[PDB]
Order: structure tokens, then C-alpha cells, then sequence
DNA sequence: TCAATATCCACCTGCAGATTCTACCAAAAGTGTATTTGGAAACTGCTCCATCAAAAGGCATGTTCAGCTGAATTCAGCTGAACATGCCTTTTGATGGAGCAGTTTCCAAATACACTTTTGGTAGAATCTGCAGGTGGATATTGAT
DNA sequence: ATCAATATCCACCTGCAGATTCTACCAAAAGTGTATTTGGAAACTGCTCCATCAAAAGGCATGTTCAGCTGAATTCAGCTGAACATGCCTTTTGATGGAGCAGTTTCCAAATACACTTTTGGTAGAATCTGCAGGTGGATATTGA
């Protein structure tokens, strides 16, 4: 019965901004269903950005120019900064 | 060779594993490429990040030191581009922001 | 006796109920107005507690903003005093008829 | 069991006003309880037929809160705080 | 390349209408309305098929995806005429 | 010998059905679930279309443009509620005046 | 000398308008405003005639709509002249501020 | 630019509308609105554009845009 | 009502821009096999939901009473409609040229796969503690004089 | 400008309901060695997408008049807020019974995989055609008198 969760890496997160500061449950939880929500819209956005230029795999792009639709810069603006340096981070291998 | 975490060869705290999976599954697409979980537990990261901080400080304003629904509602409603984001989402047990339209107070 | 002019206590309401966040409307009718709409649509049926909850916490949420929409549209027409045609003009531009 | 009935009239003229409050509002005439009752009546029905329509789709007996919030989210009403 | 539904759509005029035709710019609107239903049913059916944790979309999603989207009476016609062309087909 | 034609279709069966597996909306795509998606385009296109023809008719035209699809749509409660959000290129509107602006 | 009263070709206008389906921004001014704001993005584009296209019919149906609505407002306000008041009210209440 | 759009032609829309009087100020706070609309509907049609490495803004670019903004529009590939 | 503008409104009419109609080749669509396997059916372990009981007080009901708000009227300043002029910018109709979507044709970099070890997480016990709720003076905030 | 009347604050307290940690697996990432693709990169077209040219034609920009619409100013019936007295019924706690989710297994009916074999659907000319766009000539609809 065991179910998968985010709220493990929203804490380490957490601890990071604010050392000081703990989330109620419930908060938790909203948190939980912000983070799989954008997921989910950032997804289906690559899924059609690949169908549209007739791929079948979705790369590293297709996130990014997802995230350059769903989100307002600034937030978008950093957003695609953050991604672009962990992605050069991990090719670095 | 010792295991070496995708979330650490990206430098993240968000699982890239988990996110590579979640992917695969979702019927996105046929195949994904390795970038994409880690471009993405990225942005989902940072997205929390911002949140978070300033939810911790609406926190830290009405005195409390744990984070409750309420402050995660002043952190998104007060900020213009996470309340756009969050346009329509309504979030449990966060009220509104406390506004009455000038007409209405005492002349 | 001393006595609030009309108004002033509203105005009290307002800020004490725009401050928290508890749910408006009481519990257990609620439940019962669930119930009762669900049955008259499909017998048999049962709820978790926590899905009644969600009902009231999305009714409540969207009430309130319903409410927000309203009261400008009252205003709008240089009064104060919220009306069925304030609902109904809210709702009409809102998209939830035309 | 016990027959339901009337039970929109368990959303009190006190409850109505207090939403109005939340809301900002500071006057309510005397026809807002009323039209509110039938606004909320179908905001409901619309919310409930779809989260029953996801439960039978499950074979279930039961309407969970991830039902509800699907419902919600073909409403384009998304809901954060019960997805577990 | 661009293959549309279009061929479909006027066949389907001519039983209703054999004395009609159509324009163009009406016939492309048919088009984008065919495709724009059948990614709102499909995608429905998607998730139906996800929460139950099945990998299958089955008849039994596209029906509750279309009773979760087609509107009051349109949702009841589209079923019948669904179920009935299973049937008509399931027959041989 | 096609499916459509086994259905009693005039719609694509087999297509709707590349359609779906093409699609990514699922690992594997259920015999019915076209033929049932295939019937149920089929029967709102037949709809529309059929009180399209008769926008035309009352215009006293034989073939069906734009203006006659968003005739028969805005005029039918259900229809217009399944295509709130969409706009019918080159379709205008309903003729409408608001009472209070008519004269006297 | 003939003179119709004030309001009544506004009415004439509006059954002409309300019975056609023909663009009401000329062709040309519009195609210049897109590019305008589309070099503001990415420069020197290339536009097919029909994306052109496509974007002043939504942007003509998207007005009408709000002109709808507007006059929606300024009825409800015990009016006949539609302000900025009018077209203000509507899109917040349609969430687009 | 913006002025291109013309009171004649903002008078029009809102006949099409079905508004009788217009206010001297609405023309002004048309084009306003019309630039937003615009610029939205654009920047996400451009972001498509260079998504599949073109120089040329297609239809199919400004339906998808359109969809993203929730005005889908019918008869231009969708 | 009388009369004089302008507006609409059928009935016909003649081509031109599209439609509908034809004549053909590939790329889906239907097939005959040979495998995979997803998930309906069959249990049954056990959370959770529907119920019941009882007591307590937070709150919904009803009624009084009169402040001040919404609805009616009036009246006139001047904004926004109707128009005749005068004129500029949009149309539109080929020509020609050229940037460039759309197609092919490769294939090396990048993925999907199939197993095999190794952890990173999740599910409860075991521990910790913000803060919910109560109290009480300190301070306004209101509203009558 | 005073002040009574009341409501709003804010710091001070203290158990315990709701977080945090401590432990243990075990489902699923990380590690490697193959069996496929894919997505880009060049190369070339044939599209259609600018650029001009260049008249005519509306359709837009002004300036005039003044009709009638929107406010501003006044009133007043009575609607709806503030308070009070009553006592109902929602809350809160606890404890069950068993309905019906959830977790596992079992394994055929059903869907996926080739390898082919036809047939149908998209193309680009060929053969008609529905309405637009005029043209009157005839009742309307407006509006001044
Ligand atoms: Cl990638
Ligand atoms: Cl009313
Ligand atoms: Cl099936
Ligand atoms: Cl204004
Ligand atoms: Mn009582
Ligand atoms: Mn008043
Ligand atoms: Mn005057
Ligand atoms: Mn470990
Ligand atoms: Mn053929």
C-alpha cells in the first residue's frame, strides 16, 4: 500500500529558504498538489510541443519551451535559468 | 563505481529518478529524454523554493513558526505571478485577503 | 443603552471574517444537503468525510469569490446594498450562463 | 434510512451572511438568501453528478475526495488540500 | 499528406441533407470541431483509464468521458448511438 | 469489408482507432473504444450539420457557410453550452438588441 | 432637410452589424499593428496571410464579446452609454485582471 | 500603430456588440485592451514559432496559441 | 394624420470564383499468425463509514425599532449622434524574386531494454512541542452630549 | 472637545494534538553491456511571402448643431441592520458492526507484433454552378408640421 510523495524534497527545500520554519500537514499537502499540478501542466504542454513538431521523444527543450508558455516571467525568466544550469550540471556528468 | 544520485550529478533536491519515471508512465510521449527529468525536478524545484519563502515569511509576520494553509495563501495571492499561476486554484483553509472596497468605510 | 449605528458592526464582520479562515457554514447540514443532492442522483451511496469536506471547502471558496464579483457590481451601480440582479450580472459575464 | 428533504434551508440566512462577509460584503437585501440557496444548489448538483459519474466509473459505493477533486477540475475549479 | 475528416463529414451531410452543400471555410470549422471533440473525449478517456490504474482506454472510458463531457440530452444520444455501433459491429 | 461499414458507420473506425494509439493517451487501445468515439463524432456532426442545413434553408441557400454553423449552434442550448469557448471563424453573431435601447 | 433623431442609426447600425459576418478593422492597419508587436519578440518574421488572419478574427470576436458584456454593465448601471468604468467591471469579473 | 485601429472602426465592433452610445473615452480604452490581447496572443504564437525552428508564424501557431489562452478558434487547422 | 425623405425589400439577371466531379498512385486499413499480458473474477484482510447515545452551549430564530439607503423626481449643462465636406490611406491586381517551409538521405549520439546490485523512501513506533484557548489589563474606536 | 461603552489588542501560560525523529525493510533508482532508433544536419526545391507599382474608391477625419442622456440635488417610505430574549440542534466524545475498499493471485480473452495484400483516401486537373452584386419599382419607417 505504500504511495509515493514529494513532501520529503518540499522539506529539504524548506529547510534551505526558512532553517527555522516547519509546514503544518494540511499546508503540506497543498504543497503536494501544487507540485504535481505543475508537473502535469508542464508535461502535457512538452507532450504537444513534441507532437506538433513531429517527435516522439520529449527532450530537455520541450520542458523548457513548456515553461516559457505556462508561467509569467519573471518566474519563467528563472525558471528556465535553474534548468538550463542543472541540466549543463548533470551533462558535466 | 560508487552510486552517484542523478539529483546530485544535477545538483538538486528534487528526485530526478522519481521525476524520470513519473514521465515515462504519464503517456506524454514515447520516449524521454534524459534532460527532461532533470530540466523539469529543476523548475519544480524552484517553484517550491519560491513559495516557500514567502510563505515562511507570513509565517514569521503573524508570528506563528510553522507554515499553515493561510500563509500559503497570502504568499500566492500577495505576489501578482504566482497569483496568476495560481489563478484558478483555490487552496484549503486559506481565506481571502483582508480587503473592503473604499466606498463602504464610514464618510 | 449605547447602540452601533448600522453598518459599523457589518463593517466589524467584514474584517474579522476576511482575517480567518474557518469553514462558514455549519457541518452537519451541510453533510445533509450533500447527501440529499447525491441521492435524488444515484442511491446507494456513501462519503468519506474528507470528500464532504472538499465539497464544503470548494462551495465556501466559491460563494465567497461570487460574493467579491457581486458586491462590485452593486457598487458599480452606485449603491452598497448587494441584490439578486448583482448575482445574476456576476454570474452572466462570469460565463456560468449568458 | 430517514428521508432528506428541504435541507438547503440548512444554509442559514446567518451562514449566507457570513459568506457575504468574507466576500466584503456590507449590505444584503432581503432576496440575496434565496437566490444564494439556488446558486448554491446548482454549483453543487453540477459538482456532484460529475464526482459520482468518476465513482461509478471506479465500481465504487463510495465518492472519495479525489472523486470530488476531479470533479472540481473539469470545472476548471482545481482544489489543493485533500489530494492526499 | 493532411489527411482531414472532411471526406466523413460529407457523406454524413448528404444523409441529412443530400440537397446541401458546404463551404470551404464551413467544411475546415467541421474539421477543427471533429478534432477538438475527439481530444477533449480522448483525453477524458486518458485519465479515466489512469485513476483506475488500467493501461487500456476501453469503450468503458470513451462512454464516462463522454458523459462527463457532452451536455445533458447530447451526452444520452451520443451513448446510444455508441453502444448501438459496438453492437452493430460486435455482430460479425 | 471495413470496420466503419461493420459498425454502420460513415466515420473512420480504423482510423480513429491509429488516432488513439498515435495519440499517447494509453498503452493499449480496447476494439470498441474506436468505434464508439467513431459513432459518437459521426452523431454530433450529423447534428450540427443538420440544423446548419436548416440555418441555410431559412436563408434560402443551398450550401452551408460559416454564419449558418454559428446560427445552428448559438440557437441550441446544448450545443452552445459544448462550444462555450470556441469561436466559429467568420461566423458573427446572434441578432440581439437589448430591450431597453429600442426607441420610445 | 432630413435628420434622423440622435440613437436611431445607431440602431440601423447595429441590425446591419448584428446580420453580417464581414471583418469591421480594416485589413491593412491591423496586419501592421501584428507585426509591430510580433518584432517586439523575435525580429524580422515572416507571416503566412492566413495567420494574419486567424488573429483578427479572434481579436474582432474576442472585442465584440467584451462590448457585450460592457453594455452589460452600463444597462445594469440604469445607462445606455457604454464607459471605461463598463469595460473595466466586465474584465475583472472575467478574471482577466 | 494602435491608432490604425480607427473610431469608425471600434464603433463598429461595439454596433456588432450592440452598444448604442458610446462614451468619447471608449476608443482609447479599446485599443488598450486590443494591444493586450494581442501581445498575449502573439508571444505565445512566436514561442511556437521558434519551438520548431521557423522564421515564419503559421496559422497552426496562432491556433495553438489561441487554445492556450482559452479562445479556441474553428476553421484554420483547428 | 399629412407629406417628403430615405430605408428596406422582393424579383430577375449574368458570371466568376469556387464546388463538385474525375482519373490515379501510394500509405494506411484489413488480414492470417504467433505472441504477450492486462485486469476481470475470486477471495478476504480490515480501514472507515453509517449509527447511536448523551450532554452542553454556541448560535439560529423571531421580534422590536428606527437610521439612513435605494428609488423617484426634477432640471439643465454639455457630451456624443447625425451629417455634409474634403481628402488620404486601404484596396487589389499582377509581376518577379527570393527567403524558406517541406522532403529526403543519411547515421552517430542517444534511448529503450534486460538484468544485477544498491540505496533512497515510505510506513509506523518513539519522541517533541508549537500554538489553540483562556484570562486580563492596555488601547483604541464609537457615538451621545 | 469630553468621555462612557465596548470592542480590539497583546503578552503571559501550559498541556497534547499534530509535527518530528528514529527504525526497518523493499520497491525502484544506479550501474553496465547491447539492440534500435531519432533527431538533426546538409541539399534542394517549389511554394507562397514580401516589395513595389499605381491607380480609383471608398472610408476616415473634421467642424457644425443640438437632441436628449447623465448627473447633481432633494425627498421620503420602509427596508434592512443592531440588539435582545429563547431554547434548539449542531458539536463533541466514545464505541460498534460490517459495508465495501484494497491487496493479492490466477490466467484466458483481447491487444500487440510482424509480414503481407488490398483498398481507400489525398492529389491535381476537368466539368459545372450557387450567390454575389446590380438594377429597379414598390411599400416602409421616420420625422417635421
Ligand atoms: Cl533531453
Ligand atoms: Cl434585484
Ligand atoms: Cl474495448
Ligand atoms: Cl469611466
Ligand atoms: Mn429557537
Ligand atoms: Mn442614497
Ligand atoms: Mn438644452
Ligand atoms: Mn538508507
Ligand atoms: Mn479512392
Amino acid at each position: 500500500t505504500r504511495k509515493e510523495s514529494y513532501s520529503i524534497y518540499i522539506y529539504k527545500v524548506l529547510k534551505q529558504v526558512h532553517p527555522d520554519t516547519g509546514i503544518s500537514s494540511k499546508a503540506m499537502s497543498i504543497m503536494n498538489s501544487f507540485v504535481t499540478d505543475i508537473f502535469e501542466r508542464i508535461a502535457s504542454e512538452a507532450s504537444r510541443l513534441a507532437h506538433y513538431s513531429k517527435r516522439s521523444t520529449i527532450s530537455s527543450r520541450e520542458i523548457q519551451t513548456a515553461v516559457r508558455l505556462l508561467l509569467p516571467g519573471e518566474l519563467a525568466k528563472h525558471a528556465v535559468s535553474e534548468g538550463t544550469k542543472a541540466v549543463t550540471k548533470y551533462t558535466s556528468s | 563505481a560508487k552510486a552517484k544520485t542523478r539529483s546530485s550529478r544535477a545538483g538538486l533536491q528534487f528526485p530526478v529518478g522519481r521525476v524520470h519515471r513519473l514521465l515515462r508512465k504519464g503517456n506524454y510521449s514515447e520516449r524521454v529524454g534524459a534532460g527532461a527529468p532533470v530540466y523539469l525536478a529543476a523548475v519544480l524545484e524552484y517553484l517550491t523554493a519560491e513559495i516557500l519563502e514567502l510563505a515562511g515569511n507570513a509565517a514569521r509576520d503573524n508570528k506563528k513558526t510553522r507554515i499553515i494553509p493561510r500563509h500559503l495563501q497570502l504568499a500566492i495571492r500577495n505576489d501578482e505571478e504566482l497569483n496568476k499561476l495560481l489563478g484558478r486554484v483555490t487552496i484549503a483553509q486559506g481565506g481571502v485577503l483582508p480587503n473592503i472596497q473604499a466606498v463602504l468605510l464610514p464618510k | 443603552p449605547h447602540r452601533y449605528r448600522p453598518g459599523t458592526v457589518a463593517l466589524r464582520e467584514i474584517r474579522r471574517y476576511q482575517k480567518s479562515t474557518e469553514l462558514l457554514i455549519r457541518k452537519l447540514p451541510f453533510q445533509r444537503l450533500v447527501r440529499e443532492i447525491a441521492q435524488d442522483f444515484k442511491t446507494d451511496l456513501r462519503f468519506q468525510s474528507s470528500a464532504v469536506m472538499a465539497l464544503q471547502e470548494a462551495c465556501e471558496a466559491y460563494l465567497v469569490g461570487l460574493f467579491e464579483d457581486t458586491n462590485l457590481c452593486a457598487i458599480h451601480a452606485k449603491r452598497v446594498t448587494i441584490m439578486p440582479k448583482d448575482i445574476q450580472l456576476a454570474r452572466r459575464i462570469r460565463g456560468e450562463r449568458a | 434510512r430517514k428521508v432528506l428533504r428541504d435541507n438547503i434551508q440548512g444554509i442559514t440566512k446567518p451562514a449566507i451572511r457570513r459568506l457575504a462577509r468574507r466576500g466584503g460584503v456590507k449590505r444584503i437585501s432581503g432576496l440575496i438568501y434565496e437566490e444564494t440557496r439556488g446558486v448554491l444548489k446548482v454549483f453543487l448538483e453540477n459538482v456532484i453528478r460529475d464526482a459520482v459519474t468518476y465513482t461509478e466509473h471506479a465500481k465504487r459505493k463510495t465518492v472519495t475526495a479525489m472523486d470530488v477533486v476531479y470533479a472540481l477540475k473539469r470545472q476548471g475549479r482545481t482544489l489543493y488540500g485533500f489530494g492526499g
